[PDB]
């Protein structure tokens, strides 16, 4: 785990 | 009157729909998970934004499914996306997961009332 983004 | 907090009542751990009117700005939420098919759940809600002003998500949340399209076995990528190209009227499905939430967050743990409590 890592990813993260914004919506 | 003693009064009646409400921190120490139970998380609700079913199923919800969550419908956001955001027109053309973001929903103001963030996303962490979507590698190995751990699921799409919600690690932080923008004060102010879309999101916020529903009531009705909070970190912790599994997004279940966007507008109908099914997005428990989502890449990273392709959910975002998905979210983003949602459309002004956004339909969620969400669930709240915060065991299954807080292994993705630094020294994060679950308590009795399903609340996630960071160190």
């Amino acid at each position: 785990n890592y990813k993260q983004t914004s919506v | 009157g003693s009064p009646e907090f409400l921190g120490e009542e139970d998380i609700p751990r079913e199923p919800r729909r969550i419908v956001i009117h955001r027109g053309s700005t973001g929903l103001g939420f963030n996303i962490v998970g979507g590698e190995d098919g751990e699921g799409i759940f919600i690690s932080f809600i923008l004060a102010g934004g879309p999101a916020d002003l529903s009531g009705e998500l909070r970190k912790g949340d599994q997004i279940l499914s966007v507008n109908g399209v099914d997005l428990r076995n989502a890449s990273h990528e392709q959910a975002a996306i998905a979210l983003k190209n949602a459309g002004q009227t956004v339909t969620i499905i969400a669930q709240y997961k915060p065991e299954e939430y807080s292994r993705f967050e630094a020294n994060s743990r679950v308590d009795s009332s399903g609340r996630i409590v960071t160190d």
